[PDB]
């Protein structure tokens, strides 16, 4: 899975 | 105890589908789907090339492995890496170097995949016959490897090389060979 | 006091849209991914199964890198990487002597972005064949460094040299070597 | 990409099999090989490729000209193996074998002997020293093993570090199959 | 946009990730590191031994506290040191701890330089004789290089003016053989 960054 | 490897594979690109039979890692029989002949690796080997008991398994395994190509390739295709290796080339004699008698330079060949190549031979780092065919085969572990031999009377400032063309992408690798520790005369 | 460490490093780099996904072992590559020839590349053959399980979903991995550079790039108010311009040096993989076939050995070192032009330079031509090279590979300080091979035959008359382009860098790098 | 469709068969000097796999991978990824104990193809790989794995592992499941080639694999393979083998089973070539000098390497000893040995088949082969007579560890340690020159031969060396003296002389003692006793080759120094 | 001397001076962007696994006699103690990097400066990290996420710095203030908010995500990298660290371990042993190669040991003038290459894994010691007496004074050494092969070279030098009659042994210890190599050089 991505670990995605706060946006 | 002993092993029996019958790989049956293809790839994108020629040759688009072979199949190697090898006996404790040494090549047996090398298929030719051209003529559905089994080819023997040595002419010793050559009387078994007709048993036609492995046809029907023979034919299935071939194609069910081109339809892996043609039908998994396209959804795969950018979706995946590419599996790859980089070749490698060496190159020593067949026989003790012992100056003026004959002998045979080894090209082998290893980590090769996938399977498509070109080997070239040269003295001084000029092309030379080729002395025959190289033959490539399965070993375990999903690979392949291919040797290469070049008849010749080695003399004390011989040099040769050997390149190996990664057909691929046409990368290439080298092995040199110069004469060492000689054997002497009685 | 550590005894051995394993390291999966990944980057996306902008405006290049390069990226690398990779393992590493007390900082020997056992296996890449690249996003310029999307081929799985293991550095030895002993880690070719390996490499074929650990590599299969990489390219999804580097997807991922990519989105999250664009999300840093943009809070930092696009603040641009420095490049730092490479040590190079060029040594023999063994003691040299004449007509013993050995091997060149470029090492590309402590450099940013990981973008380098490396070309073998025999009596001042560019060599082609049997030439080898690494991907870049990581270091503690986030800087990166790559390897470039070329067996060769020693000899008196031939001169070799190791050029090196780079952002960091005013000119190119001309690392010389010949047989004393 | 390459796909592969692998068997093997694991059999005996008598002729008998004693295991049997079948086997397919794509990009050198193992997908799905045959069980004998459920009758099946199960899925061996559990990662990205594992939703492919069980596609191609149910199109095979479904076709009854291949269930039953490989619930009788075993059998099969002693069929198909039968007259070549034996053939093979005992095939060898003995190791011709010299002893010369050769350059020192890692050592301060001043006199390096190597033995060569080749041309044998199967690769299997044991060399040992002797100085006058009696056994003597070697300069070579760190299992070596016969390389394979591809056409159904090996090759391989032994060394052995040494202060020459003028009585003395050194034995090397090579132990293959190809040959009903153990091979000597003698040295002594010269000059 | 900016426009001076060289071709493409266009800014880059570089985003790193890490998955640092060490080890600590054989997997008795592991410890994982999670690292993020932009351009040149980490932003931040999983430490295993601290358990949560933690900012470097400033830019990376809002995915430490983002990513700690999902208690799921904590439980799964918490675990990581077995699941992936351990485990990863595991397989390899080709790769871990169980490769050696024998190192190549030459000697010869230059000052004396013993050269020691070729060898696996990096743990090696190169001493210096003359005549049966250990030498310290002197001696200075390239460094372990890696080859990026899976091999490593040093050089270790010895200064003196040689003297007719004088033995020089260079002595190498490592892991790959039993008992220690030697060379010698005379002139
Ligand atoms: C690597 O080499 C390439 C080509 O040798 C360089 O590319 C060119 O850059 C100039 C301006 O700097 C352009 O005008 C050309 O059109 C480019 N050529 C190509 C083929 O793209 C590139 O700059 C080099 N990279 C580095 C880091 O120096």
């Amino acid at each position: 899975n991505c670990l995605k960054l706060a946006t | 105890n002993h092993t029996f490897l019958h790989t049956v594979y293809c790839q994108d690109g020629s040759p688009s589908v072979g199949l190697s039979e090898a006996y404790d890692e040494d090549q047996l029989f090398f298929f030719d789907f051209s003529q559905n002949t089994r080819v023997p690796r040595l002419p010793e080997f050559a009387d078994w090339a007709q048993e036609q008991g492995d046809a029907p398994a023979i034919l299935f395994d071939k194609e069910f492995c081109e339809w892996m190509i043609q039908q998994i390739g396209p959804k795969l295709d950018g979706k995946i890496p590419v599996s790859r290796g980089f070749p490698i080339a060496e190159v020593f004699t067949l026989k003790p170097l012992e100056f003026g008698k004959p002998n045979t330079l080894v090209c082998f060949v290893s980590n090769l995949f996938p399977p498509m190549l070109t080997v070239n031979w040269q003295h001084h780092s000029v092309p030379v016959e080729g002395f025959g065919p190289t033959f490539v085969s399965a070993v375990d572990g999903l690979s392949f490897q291919a040797f290469s031999y070049l008849d010749f009377t080695p003399e004390p400032s011989d040099i040769f090389s050997c390149i190996v063309t990664h057909e691929i992408d046409r990368y290439t690798a080298i092995a040199y060979w110069v004469p060492r520790n000689a054997l002497p005369s009685l | 006091k550590e005894e051995h460490v394993i390291i999966q490093a990944e980057f996306y780099l902008n405006p290049d849209q390069s990226g690398e996904f990779m393992f590493d072992f007390d900082g020997d590559e056992i296996f890449h991914v690249d996003m310029a020839k999307k081929e799985t590349v293991w550095r030895l053959e002993e880690f070719g199964r390996f490499a074929s399980f650990e590599a299969q979903g990489a390219l999804a991995n580097i997807a991922c890198d990519k989105a999250n550079l664009e999300i840093m790039t943009k809070r930092s108010n696009y603040t641009p990487i420095t490049n730092v311009p490479p040590e190079v040096t060029v040594l023999t993989n063994s003691p040299v002597e004449l007509r013993e076939p050995n091997v060149l050995i470029c090492f590309i070192d402590k450099f940013t972005p990981p973008v380098v032009n490396v070309t073998w330079l025999r009596n001042g031509k560019p060599v082609t064949t049997g030439v080898s090279e690494t991907v870049f590979l990581p270091r503690e300080d986030h800087l990166f460094r790559k390897f470039h091979y070329l067996p060769f035959l020693p000899s008196t008359e031939d001169v070799y040299d190791c050029r090196v382009e780079h952002w960091g860098l005013d000119e190119p790098l001309l690392k010389h070597w010949e047989f004393d | 990409f390459v796909a592969h469709v692998e068997s093997t068969c694991l059999l005996d000097d008598a002729g008998t099999p004693k295991d049997f796999t079948y086997c397919i991978s794509f990009n050198k990824d193992l997908l799905t090989c045959w069980d004998p104990e459920e009758n099946k193809m199960a899925p061996s790989e559990f990662g990205v490729l594992n939703s492919l794995a069980n596609v191609l592992s149910q199109h095979l499941n479904q076709k009854d000209t291949l269930m039953q080639r490989l619930r009788n694999g075993l059998q099969n393979c002693a069929t198909h193996t039968q007259p070549f083998w034996g053939s093979l089973t005992d095939r060898t070539r003995p190791p011709s074998v010299q002893v010369a000098k050769t350059t020192p390497f890692n050592t301060r000893e001043p006199v390096m002997l190597a033995c060569y040995v080749w041309g044998f088949y199967p690769a299997e082969v044991t060399i040992t020293w002797r100085k006058n007579g009696k056994l003597v560890m070697p300069h070579s340690s760190a299992h070596k093993t016969a390389q394979p020159n591809g056409d159904w031969t090996y090759q391989t060396l032994s060394h052995l570090a040494l202060t020459p003296s003028y009585g003395d002389t050194y034995t090397c003692v090579v132990e293959h199959i190809g040959a009903p006793e153990p091979i000597l080759r003698d040295w002594t120094p010269g000059l | 946009v900016l426009f001076q001397g060289p071709g493409d001076t266009r800014p880059r962007f570089l985003w790193q990730l890490k998955f640092e696994c060490h080890f600590f006699n054989g997997t008795e103690r592991v410890r994982l590191l999670e690292r993020s990097i932009y351009n040149q400066e980490e932003s931040v990290r999983f430490d295993s031994d601290v358990g949560e996420y933690r900012a470097v710095t400033e830019l990376g203030r809002p995915d430490a506290e983002y990513w700690n908010s999902q208690k799921d995500l904590l439980e799964q990298r918490r675990a990581a040191v077995d699941t992936y660290c351990r485990h990863n371990y595991g397989v390899g042993e080709s790769f871990t701890v169980q490769r050696r190669v024998e190192p190549k040991v030459t000697v010869y003038p230059s000052l004396l330089v013993c050269s020691v290459s070729g060898f696996y894994p990096g743990s090696i010691e190169v001493r210096w004789f003359r005549n049966g007496q250990e030498e310290k004074a002197g001696v200075v050494s390239t460094g372990l290089i890696q080859n990026g092969d899976w091999t490593f070279q040093t050089l270790v030098m010895l200064e003196t003016v040689p003297r007719s009659g004088e033995v020089y042994t260079c002595q190498v210890e490592h892991p790959s053989v039993t008992s220690p190599l030697t060379v010698e050089w005379r002139a």
